[PDB]
């Protein structure tokens, strides 16, 4: 039911899955996607309520700073436009 | 091996309450790495606290910090509410009896004003003595358009 | 118990704060709200005398500096019949 | 009905309703108006017998000034004119 | 859900700013749009507590550099049912 | 409630104007007027403890100068059933 | 019991306060509420020696400041049967 | 009554003094005595807000000099519904 | 919601009033009040993550001073199912 | 066009003249005049974002001296669909 | 069935036990109950007429200071209330 | 799994936080809570030896700076068959 | 086993020989080989955390000299079910 996006950029899939597992061990969110951007760039996209998303991304950032090539970015869009849902794949 | 690794996965979040109580277990304030919560980081928030003073300390300057320190009670700032001018059910004063032992803190849902506290117990309240309301009617005189009612009048 | 508590403050922010304090710290009934004009906002609650007293204590407590602050809190213990059209 | 007019004006209606309580507690006076002047001024009209209105206004001017910002303007009217009645709700 | 956020400001322009920040920040439906009088204007939104906090942050820093800015900014955690007529 | 508030005066006119303040300030019903003898007059009001306290406060603050003045005005929130024969 | 405890005071309010302290201070039954005249009011309690002693001491030193004040406080332990007309 | 009068002390001689003073002062129904652990004894009574306040005031004034003494002279006016299962 | 808020303190008064803070702040239900032993008493509620955060902070913000005050107050967003028998 | 423009000023002289500047400056339809209160008057216009932007600029530099001055000005391209009741 | 209630606090079971013994020896008063408060606190609760309770409590307080940890609290209730009776085995 | 893990701490807050760390670091099942007394609390967990080790160190890292803090933490790879019927 | 072990490197030659080390070092079943992109290759294996650690360390120690070397060797002993759709 959550609409807020919590999502992580990582160079390397190791910090990507570590971030995703931090997402699911931090707060009640479901990952809507795992995307291979290219050149080691990988994102994890999770949906949920604003507080749960914020806590999850907090844990993911605190976990992925040093793993592999390292964390690239964390961002917490909380209310995407109705047209942005197709951009995340639905 | 002679090469000591450094720790990680520090899940517990040691934040600090609005009145400096060590709160623990995650935190949803401002992180040095996350993006998107930057807006409104150093803005006053009257009411139920949700952002830590650690966030203010490491993202905002000192005046915001001690303004938050002053602000953000929960429901009971206790007896700081001295004058109600509503016939004052009050604690004794002019009438004896219940006046006995009228100095201890109720430390909860307030009932009596601090002015009655002073007029009964010579000391100021053992709870918040600075008496937020207190002045109430007394301040008056040049209140007129106090605060900022656009000063149209 | 029809003891009438009421408070007035600048801006309806502390007004609704202390109205929540009313209904959140004592078993009183919110008979209504009123917008005086020029930023003046009042709230009118009804209940038991001691309950209404504690309620307005808490309301003035939570209203004191937030926003533009409280103007006048008050408790009347036995309102009259003639006051009902005025409330 | 007693045409004797009492009216009390205050800043904010907390002192206005304190004055109204003094009215309805003192003497045989019926509040005929509770109006908001504008910009915070609140004033109350009661009507009744001359002595009754006088005593009521006395009680209001005794119990109104020290309530919040307090009383701003009170008076009595003894024998109000017929042409004023349209301005009194007609 | 029923968690109430609300912002007071001076005039309508920062009020519209605050409402726009409410709607672009988080999942909140604005439920109240009050012209208090004397310049005070208030916006009332409902939603989830954290969503309410994020919206309030965005509004607070979205309506202070515009015009003469806000004067008040509050977050109800849960409005008591007695407050429903006020909304 | 079950509280009984008491007022004492030098003479009965201050006592019963205090009783008027009692029954007109808060939701308290007076059960008795008693002429002690030698001018001492007491009035006994019955009602809620907070209401009784507020009413007694109002009456005492009203009646210092009325007549020759007050004597005693203290309350017990729970007078014994054994006091009822004295009531 | 056969022990009689009993007190005067000036004013009925301190008298009933003292009798109230009588009836909760110790297990005792009160038998007399006498208006002496001129303001003296006498309270007569009946019970065993220890209960009446403790109750009278408590009521007296609680009623000293109440109202106008007490009159006398000494108590007899084993009254003679001949005090029957005092009933 | 819904309001809660509710205290700890160390060792329960002051606990019974608190409860006794509860009864002496105002009408509160003793809903629970509890041994917290390590010697903390908590007393819990229900009654009117003003009655609870007066009773708790008396209990605090009467229990602190005896034994180890008082811990908290604390009162809740609205025990919310979810608190009741803990009572 | 299945987020868990949770506090520990010294005695029953801080725990009970912090439970009041929970049940008046956010959509949380008191799932448990446990006597740890030696005086430690803990309160356990379930609600929404942000709601849980706001509620528990309000509870600590109230309980720092009641009695001898707070000791511990931690927050978990998602409790693991295998922990649930401990609830 | 759904783009929004709206400005605030003290007194209706600058309000109407700036609305005139807007309607000579770009394809904008004056959808609202609002006497906000306390001398505040606000004008609301629909239009295309470039047009309404040029119009809000024209209104801004129209009354630097007209009346007693501006209060605020800005642009909204996409208000939320649910802000229409606020419009 | 004297309603007067004496009750004594002791740190440790010893002083409570000889407190009860002294209660019984000083006067023919009845004990209503001993309680383990917790944390080493043990409490004795006796009933009787007011004077006998006073004498017994005085004797126990005299006899318990030296033995063990000694007294913690000691006081006399002359008229326990009906509302306190449910705390005594309702 | 047959390997046993013990987490001891001061208070139930760090206890269940460490329990979450247990069940949320590795494949382990807690078999029990137990309040030792005086505030000491233990959680008993079972599972695979390496799973027990990872979980127990995770709880150790988690618990020292939560509330009053950790006290003890241990691993038993083979609990004897005489130990479980007194688990 | 359900715990995850996994290896990342540049070029899958070190990846596959490290996977050989995985499956010759401890009883672990590999679930996937994935081309991350830009030469980044990862291998994902099941196992119990003891076997996971042994195998993952074996692959890391046998993998650095081959090709471009490691990028990250990581283990998680408690993988969530919710993570599986990403696997």
């Amino acid at each position: 039911m959550g609409i807020a996006l919590g999502m992580i950029e990582t160079r390397g899939l190791v910090p990507a899955i570590e971030a995703a597992d931090a997402m699911t061990k931090a707060a009640e969110v479901r990952l809507i996607g795992r995307e291979f951007v290219g050149g080691g760039y990988v994102t994890v996209l999770v949906r949920g309520e604003t507080g749960a998303v914020n806590a999850a991304v907090r844990a993911g950032a605190d976990a992925c700073e040093r793993v592999g090539d390292g964390l690239v970015a964390a961002h917490i869009i909380a209310r995407p436009h109705r047209e942005v849902e197709p951009a995340l794949g639905n | 091996c002679g090469s000591t690794p450094k720790p990680e996965a520090r899940k517990v979040g040691l934040s600090l309450s609005s009145k400096s109580n060590l709160i623990s277990g995650t935190m949803t304030g401002r992180s040095k790495i996350v993006t998107g919560d930057e807006p409104g980081s150093c803005k006053v928030l009257t009411g139920t606290p949700y952002a830590g003073l650690d966030q203010i300390n490491d993202n905002c300057n000192a005046e915001i910090a001690d303004d938050m320190k002053s602000r953000a009670t929960v429901n009971s700032g206790n007896n700081s509410n001295a004058r109600l001018t509503g016939l004052q059910p009050g604690i004794g004063g002019v009438m004896t009896g219940a006046t006995k032992g009228s100095c201890k803190n109720l430390t909860g849902t307030p009932y009596i004003g601090g002015d009655q506290f002073l007029s009964n117990c010579e000391t100021p309240p053992n709870d918040a003595s600075y008496a937020n309301q207190e002045k109430s009617a007394s301040n008056s005189w040049k209140e007129f358009s106090v605060n900022s009612p656009s000063r149209e009048k």
